[PDB]
RNA sequence: UAUUAUCAAAUUAAAUCUCAUUAUUAGUACGCAAGGACCAUAAUGAAUCAACCCAUGGUGUAUCUAUUGAUAAUAAUAUA
RNA sequence: AUACUAAAAUUAAUAAUUAUAGGUUUUAUAUAUUAUUUAUAA
RNA sequence: UGAUAAGAUAAUAAAUAUGUGGUGUAAACGUGAGUAAUUUUAUUAGGAAUUAAUGAACUAUAGAAUAAGCUAAAUACUUAAUAUAUAAAAAGGAUAUAUAAUAUAUUUAUCUAUAGUCAAGCCAAUAAUGGUU
RNA sequence: ACAUAUUAUUAUCUUAUUAUUUAUAUAAUAUUUUUUAAUAAAUUUAUUAAUUUAUAUUUAUUUAUAUCAGAAAU
């Protein structure tokens, strides 16, 4: 139905063609070997019919995914289900490790955050996997960029949303976020200023060890209007102007830094036929905190 | 479909193996046939030949070349018999397993499973233990 | 079943194939059985059209004739394409030679 | 038969050296 | 009981008229026990008769295919 | 329908309706090769 | 740790032999049907075709244990790395120290090579009940 | 006069299984190769399903030989 439903299905039928023996999948997945498929009759588990012969399966694209993650489950557990049954999935199967990018985990912290509401389960599951993806050789789904920011970025609005003065708790948590990144794509640097925000906002030393210290370095996005090209181009960078935006309410001082505001504005008129997303995370947010 | 001094197969453990219809039973002209299902007096004409290696031989065969007995006929070969289904099945030699007189159950304990199809009509006509003692009912 | 017996389809059921009727379970409690095509019957009425199917079960050979548009049967599957060496429309001849038909199901498994 | 193929060349081979046996003697 | 087309009752001649097994009543009545009902009903058949070819088997000097031996012919080609 | 009879169907060709047999067309049956193939063009 | 408790990591203490693996049932026990012997038995200071790139399984010595794939993973299986005229090999588990999975030391395991022990294949000579109705 | 049975052989027939034999398959698997499409990636590659070249193992049919067992004969 919805374009969540149809990301479900396709991912459903991704998975399990990737979960089927390797000496299986020619007498299934291909349609010339249906008769001999019908001939062999193989037993599938829970003792039932023979399987029937099934269409062939292309590589997904990431904006099922995507869809996925902007489709609307507010108070459904179906995110962790699914989270579930794409971790548990073998270390050797590549192409289920392989589907995963900074952009799909860094949209999971954002719904998680704003529309589920459920952050801490999602967190909790997202950090807690980490080992089986680093034996997946697929080390840089965590980054600097899209997984520790959108996280420091929760951190803030979560302290925002919910009181909490104990700065010792607040420390952890941004050290087990500095020690839970591998590939480290420090490049805007917007981290930096963003756990100084924290410490302003709670009043603990900021301290990141390793950490780059690199000055506001965000790309000019052009103003021009495009087709498909230009919901890239806003996508692109909509985390950015998230984070910028957070940067600005959270955090007073932040109106000094131009270049962030040079960013959103330019995200602005890029973007001024349709609605803002960091204005729709906040009313989505309120509509669903109760 | 059978008739008098037809020489018939017999599909049971009791030791006969072919055997010569004399009689129908539930018949009028004695030169009517005996269809599918129908007892017939039979007299036999080769048996397996009899041991005395265990004293007190049981009675399932108690068959010797002539002795008369009565079977019930269960396939055959002709190929026009049709059911209510419309279809129809012919085998390809007839056969019958021989039952008491009196009692009408059969002689022998269990049909040879390697020539052991019977005529499904048999179960309609009511002879279930023949039905069940058979390997396929086609 | 028109169309898996009609004359203008090539994938039509042809003397030498092997098939399984598939009896309703539902509308009766028959069960399932294979046969070899030794004629497929077609008539001036497309109703009554049947098949005869021939099978050596163990040591007993076995001629069945099948209405194939009886409403007993919900489809009729085909196991074996017929070879490209039997030269005739209705193989009667097999009957008795080393061609016959044998024990399909033992050799199914 | 090949059977009865192998018996006549048995017997045929045999016969001749019978035959053999018989000049000779 | 004075036409034609059609529909036609009484009547006359003749055909048919059945029998068995099982089940219920009921293991009831009767009987120490063994054994085992009458009255009646239904279902299966047997024998005889009539009709029919949708389907099944036979036939099918309609027709098609395969094949041994011999002979003859049409067309194309080469020659005169 | 029938031994010959008898019965039954048609004998329309006109302002409108009617097919008896043969032939023709369509569909179907039978026979037995055919997807390695039938008709067309690009 | 997980901003609120579902999951995750380490340690400790337990359960699971209806999942995957390993190992043993070529022995022992019982019997005497067949077997009159081109194949069986007994004996021989017996023998060569000159009997295995054989170890089944312990001892002595020396060396090695590498990469992928499949299985959920594996000491399961397949394919590859090098090796006594070449070819042919494997496997890790547990326990304590230190680095940020690795190196150590112990213990039990895997594989190859030589030798020994156990153990094997084949042949020869002599004998092995009665009936020639 | 004649009856049965039990055993053994086959120039005989049937045959389970197995073994081997002459070939076939627009047969399956994996490599390589000439091609056709869809999808995915970053904005040229890969996956999938097909299409020719062979390669190694199987699958099904077929030619032939031997074979438990059964029948027939002696
Ligand atoms: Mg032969
Ligand atoms: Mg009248
Ligand atoms: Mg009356
Ligand atoms: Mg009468
Ligand atoms: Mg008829
Ligand atoms: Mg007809
Ligand atoms: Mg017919
Ligand atoms: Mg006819
Ligand atoms: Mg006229
Ligand atoms: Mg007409
Ligand atoms: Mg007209
Ligand atoms: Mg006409
Ligand atoms: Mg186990
Ligand atoms: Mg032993
Ligand atoms: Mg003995
Ligand atoms: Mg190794
Ligand atoms: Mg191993
Ligand atoms: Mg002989
Ligand atoms: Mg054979
Ligand atoms: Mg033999």
């Amino acid at each position: 139905a919805s374009t969540g439903e149809i990301a479900k299905a396709k991912l459903d039928e991704f998975l399990i063609y990737h979960k089927t023996d390797a000496k299986l999948k020619p007498f299934i997945y291909r349609p010339k070997n249906a008769q001999i498929l019908l001939t062999k009759d193989i037993r599938d588990p829970k003792t039932r019919e023979p399987l029937q012969p099934r269409p062939p399966v292309k590589p997904l694209s990431k904006q099922t995914l995507n869809d996925f993650i902007y489709s609307v489950e507010p108070n459904s557990t179906e995110l962790l289900d699914w989270f579930k049954e794409w971790t548990g999935t073998s270390i050797r199967k590549r192409a289920i490790w392989t589907y995963i990018s900074p952009i799909h985990v860094q949209k999971m912290l954002t719904a998680s955050f704003f529309k589920i509401g459920k952050y801490a389960h999602m967190v909790g599951l997202l950090y807690g996997i980490e080992h089986k993806f680093l034996k997946a050789q697929n080390p840089s789904v965590f980054d600097i960029e899209h997984f520790f920011n959108t996280n420091i970025m929760c951190a803030l609005h979560r302290n925002r949303l919910k009181d909490y003065k104990d700065a010792e708790i607040a420390q952890r948590k941004l050290q087990v976020a500095w020690k839970k990144v591998l590939n480290r794509k420090n490049n805007t640097g917007l981290a930096n200023i963003l756990v100084a925000t924290l410490g302003r906002q709670i009043g603990f030393t900021p301290e990141l060890t390793g950490l780059q210290p690199v000055d506001i370095s965000l790309p000019d996005i052009p103003n021009s209007s495009s087709g498909a090209e230009l919901k890239d181009l806003l996508s692109k960078y909509e985390g950015i102007y998230l984070i910028a935006r957070t940067l600005l309410d959270i955090d007073q001082h932040n109106a000094q830094y131009l270049e962030l505001q040079e960013f959103i504005r330019q995200y602005q008129n890029a973007l001024s036929e349709s609605s803002d997303p960091y204005d729709t995370h906040l009313k989505a947010l309120g509509l669903l905190e109760t | 479909m059978i008739f008098l001094k037809s020489v018939i197969k017999v599909i049971d453990n009791s030791g006969a193996q072919l055997a010569e219809c004399i009689k129908v039973i539930r018949k009028g002209s004695p030169k009517s046939p005996a269809m599918v299902g129908d007892r017939i007096v039979c007299v036999i004409q080769k048996a397996k030949p009899l041991t005395q290696n265990i004293t007190g031989t049981a009675n399932t065969n108690r068959v010797k070349k002539g002795d008369i007995c009565h079977a019930i006929v269960v396939r055959s070969k002709q190929r026009n018999m049709c059911r209510k289904d419309g279809s129809t099945v012919a085998f390809g030699d007839t056969a019958c397993v021989l039952i008491n007189k009196n009692t009408g159950e059969p002689l022998g304990t269990r049909i040879m499973a390697n020539d052991g199809c019977v005529d499904r009509t048999l179960k309609d006509k009511g002879y279930n233990k023949i039905c069940s003692l058979a390997s396929r009912v086609i | 079943k028109r169309k898996l017996i009609s004359k203008k389809n090539k994938d039509r059921l042809k003397a030498g194939d092997v098939v399984r009727i598939v009896y309703d379970s539902s509308k009766c409690s028959y069960d399932t059985f294979v046969g070899y095509i030794l004629s497929i019957d077609r008539k001036q009425l497309v109703q009554d059209a049947s098949l005869l199917l021939r099978n050596q079960i163990a040591k007993t050979a076995v001629e069945i004739r099948v209405p194939l548009f009886s409403p007993l049967i919900e489809r009729i599957d085909l196991l074996t394409p017929h070879v490209s060496s039997r030269q005739r429309n209705k193989h009667y001849y097999i009957r008795g030679t080393r061609l016959d038909v044998g024990d399909l199901e033992a050799g199914l498994r | 038969s090949a059977k009865a193929v192998k018996f006549l060349k048995a017997q045929r081979r045999k016969q001749k050296n019978e035959a053999k046996q018989a000049t000779l003697k």
